[PDB]
């Protein structure tokens, strides 16, 4: 039960700083090194650096030397990365990735366990929470969904009946409107009959605005 | 830095056949301690990467034995014996001998499970969105192959263009099909001035252009 | 409940070691003694049923059912007797065999001709690596544990060259610090003033 | 009498274990104990005869089954670090009459860890007897050192001219923790072999210290740069020197 659990998504204006945390569970924290790797949207992978939390030894990628700051707190089993003087082209997903070498072994040069990641958006534009509208089921013998419109920045997450309904769902990649705000749809297929039986609710979360909405989706 | 160069960036292949990705480095990758630190990661949709092969030929625990690596000097090769539906994703080769660590561009795997038509679903805008002066109509295609589709919105049989965007999901893990979501955006004012709303859907898995429609507003 | 005499018991080579055992219920019928060496299984050595003595080799088990008391004496106690001895009791022929905690016995050897000394020995494959040996010292000299975390000191252990008639104590100590020679190694122990320290 | 395998075993949290116990006596009663430094012996399970079993003092994580009269295995469901212990198999005749004597088996030493990268083999070194000890006493002491092993599952032995030797040796009863504070520490062990001066100084005599280490198997998986810490013998040696 190795688990690396990172901090939630954030938004920062150009020239500012962001601090991403990564918290380990179910192993000896000091035994393994901790790397950081990023992914810009629709792009490849880039390695930033590591921190060996035993001896505080550090390597870094030349590109970030001056701007990046990797630290660690052994009492709480957490590693940090702090990047600053943020340009717009630092908008990306930021992962923490554990090295496979226990106690100075050479296997640290590859990664065996990753975190869930942290989307960091660099923008002068304001934060804005979404509006959630139902996509009511057809009058026809069965698909319904939720429309999440006008939010910034990314991302959001959608679940159904507090995570109970999982089969048949497709949550779509967001779409950048001309207004500068994001919008996506989530849909799901269910049995023809069971519209009168079941009571469907979509749970939308947008953490940068601190918005939680539990919207009913029913025929009219 | 060491540049990493993968051969086919886009590799489609039918289930049960051999698949082979090449990878290539600007320098040799033998560390002073004798090992060759070259690896293979796989990224599926909505997930972080996962290690398959490490130090050229060693399979990671959990990985099926149909995956295997090889190579020496500057040329390295990932090989899959029997390609299956769960293999879909992006395959990165990586180098860790020298600093900084550098990856390849990534190679997407498409699976050539063939011909299947969509299940269309139109949606009228909600009663609560219409209060705030905008109207979104949504046309949902669902579970189709190949990816190539075309949606034409029509309002009172007038072909609308340049006022709708579409978004498409990745190829699925199990059924190996895509899904699509187009969205026509109008004002509340213009929405009420028409009545017949429809999306026309052409696809090589269908005989003739299927269309679904409604009427209010 | 089966209660034994507590702690680790120290007995000189050749002397007698007394072990006791007491049990709760009067219904008890069979009574056993077991002998467990370090990192090994218990071995049955004695059994009594009726009151009085039962002698076997150097062992003498004794029972008194009225006082609910059981004993084991070890005459002419040898260092090989060093082990922990368990007392065990039952009511029935198929009733639950209730064991005791156990009593550790340590038989210290009679070092007749002591000659305490600290020698330095070098690794077979590296003159660099070396170890300090404290040897030929009298019983009732206790070696203490290391204070420093990077200096390793083992407890005293008893030797026996049977072709001769010779037994010796020995303790081993080593470290990776450059700040370490055999002169300072056993400074945490109270050792004989007598002790021999040859040139390194 | 009683048979018990395996002798040593290392295990990861969540794995399942099977402890074999056979016996060529025709005994009806058979039980399982566990011994920990604090409590002493503790009854886990027992069986009055073939086809019936029952729960002893500390049974929670354990499963027993008395199929035949001879055999009586013990099952561990999901290994925990609390279940690191030594396990003993016992057997009385149990019949109404004579000989109520319980006999124990050799025992099985079990260690359980969060992750198997913490296991290491022992490094072994032989240290040659000093010139001063030879001069002062007319005797020569070799010393052997088994360093940095985990878990605590090791059997040290001394050899002379190809035959094992017990006379004039002693090995530590307990091994040292290299890192006493942390409870998953590696271990150290020393042993000695004393020999007459004349015997050491014959250049034809050869000495060898062996340590059988019980670690992983070839089945267990390993992602590490170093060699897999498998069950093995590590050993070091020295010839006599006539100086
Ligand atoms: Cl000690
Ligand atoms: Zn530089
Ligand atoms: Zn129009
Ligand atoms: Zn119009």
């Amino acid at each position: 039960q190795v688990q690396l659990v990172q901090s939630g998504a954030e938004v920062k204006k150009p020239g500012a700083s962001v601090k991403v945390s990564c918290k380990a569970s179910g192993y000896t924290f000091t035994g393994y090194v901790m790397h950081w790797v990023r992914q810009a949207p629709g792009q490849g992978l880039e390695w930033m650096g590591f921190i060996n939390p035993y001896n505080d030894d550090i390597q870094s990628n030349e590109r970030f030397r001056g701007r990046v700051t990797m630290t660690r707190d052994t009492s709480i089993s957490t590693a940090y990365m702090e990047l600053s003087r943020l340009r717009s082209d630092d908008t990306a997903v930021y992962y923490c990735a554990r090295g496979a070498g226990y106690n100075f072994d050479g296997a640290y040069r590859f990664f065996d366990f990753w975190g869930q990641g942290t989307m960091v958006t660099v923008s002068s534009a304001s934060t804005k929470g979404p509006s959630v509208f139902p996509l009511a089921p057809s009058s026809k013998s069965a698909a319904l969904g939720c429309l999440v419109k006008d939010y910034f920045p990314e991302p959001v997450t959608v679940s159904w009946n507090s995570g109970a309904l999982t089969s048949g769902v497709h949550t779509f990649p967001a779409v950048l409107q001309s207004s500068g705000l994001y919008s996506l749809s989530s849909v799901v297929t269910v049995p023809s009959s069971s519209l009168g039986t079941q009571t469907y609710i979509c749970n939308v979360n947008h953490k940068p605005s601190n918005t939680k909405v539990d919207k009913k989706v029913e025929p009219k | 830095d060491i540049v990493m160069t993968q051969s086919p960036l886009s590799l489609p292949v039918t289930p049960g056949e051999p698949a082979s990705i090449s990878c290539r480095s600007s320098q040799r990758l033998v560390h002073s301690n004798g090992n060759t630190y070259l690896h293979w990661y796989l990224q599926k949709p909505g997930q972080s990467p996962r290690l398959l092969i490490y130090r050229v030929s060693n399979r990671f625990p959990g990985v099926p034995d149909r995956f295997s690596g090889s190579g020496s000097g500057t040329d390295f090769t990932l090989k899959i014996s029997r390609v299956e539906a769960e293999d879909v994703g992006v395959y990165y080769c990586s180098q860790s001998t020298h600093v900084p660590y550098t990856f390849g561009q990534g190679t997407k795997l498409e699976i050539k499970r063939t011909v299947a038509a969509p299940s269309v679903f139109i949606f009228p805008p909600s009663d609560e969105q219409l209060k705030s002066g905008t109207a979104s109509v949504v046309c949902l295609l669902n579970n189709f192959y190949p990816r190539e589709a075309k949606v034409q919105w029509k309002v009172d049989n007038a072909l609308q263009s340049g006022n709708s965007q579409e978004s498409v999901t990745e190829q699925d893990s199990k059924d190996s099909t895509y899904s699509l979501s187009s969205t026509l955006t109008l004002s509340k004012a213009d929405y009420e001035k028409h009545k017949v709303y429809a999306c026309e859907v052409t696809h090589q898995g269908l005989s003739s252009p299927v269309t679904k429609s409604f009427n209010r507003g | 409940e089966v209660e034994q005499n507590s702690g680790p018991l120290s007995v000189p080579e050749g002397a007698i070691a007394s072990l006791n055992c007491t049990y709760s219920d009067r219904g008890s019928q069979s009574f056993f003694w077991y002998r467990q060496y370090s990192g090994k299984s218990p071995e049955l050595i004695m059994s009594i049923y009726s009151n009085g003595d039962k002698e076997d080799g150097r062992f003498t088990a004794q029972l008194n059912k009225a006082s609910q008391y059981v004993s084991l004496l070890i005459r002419d106690s040898q260092p090989s007797d060093s082990a922990t001895y368990l007392c065990a009791v039952t009511t029935d022929s198929w009733g639950k065999l209730q064991f005791g905690a156990g009593t550790q016995v340590v038989v210290t050897p009679d070092i007749q001709n002591p000659d305490p000394a600290v020698y330095q020995l070098r690794d077979s494959k590296s003159s660099d690596k070396s170890v300090c040996l404290f040897t030929d010292f009298d019983s009732q000299t206790n070696v203490s544990q290391s204070k420093d975390s990077d200096v390793y000191i083992t407890d005293k252990c008893v030797l026996d060259m049977r072709s001769m008639d010779f037994k010796s104590n020995s303790a081993v100590a080593w470290s990776n610090k450059s700040d370490f020679a055999c002169a300072n190694a056993f400074n945490n122990s109270i050792i004989p003033e007598d002790t021999f320290f040859p040139s390194p | 009498g009683v048979t018990q395998t395996p002798k040593f075993q290392v295990l990861k949290t969540g794995q399942s274990m099977t402890l074999q116990c056979a016996q060529d006596m025709n005994h009806e009663y058979m039980s399982w104990y566990r011994q920990d430094p604090g409590m002493g012996l503790r009854l886990i399970h027992y069986s009055v005869g073939a086809g019936i079993t029952d729960q002893g003092e500390v049974p929670n994580g354990y499963n027993v089954s008395r199929s035949t009269t001879e055999d009586f295995p013990l099952r561990l469901l999901s290994a925990a670090p609390s279940q690191t212990s030594v396990y003993f198999c016992a057997s009385r005749p149990g019949l109404a009459g004579g000989r109520p004597e319980q006999y124990f088996g050799p025992g099985t030493r079990l260690t359980v860890t969060e992750d198997l990268n913490k296991v290491f083999p022992p490094e072994v070194a032989v240290f040659e007897p000093s010139e001063a000890e030879i001069s002062h006493t007319q005797k020569a002491t070799l010393v052997c050192l088994a360093t940095g092993f985990y878990p605590d599952h090791v059997e040290l032995s001394w050899w002379v001219n190809g035959k094992e030797v017990h006379s004039g040796v002693c090995t530590d009863p307990q091994p040292l923790k290299e890192q006493p504070a942390l409870n998953d520490s590696r271990y150290a062990l020393s042993s000695r072999l004393r020999v007459s001066a004349t015997f050491w100084q014959d250049p034809r005599n050869h000495f060898r210290c062996q340590v059988q280490f019980y670690g992983l198997s070839e089945n267990d998986e390993w992602t590490q740069d170093r060699a897999k810490p498998v069950t093995q013998i590590v050993s070091a040696e020295a010839w006599g020197r006539a100086d």
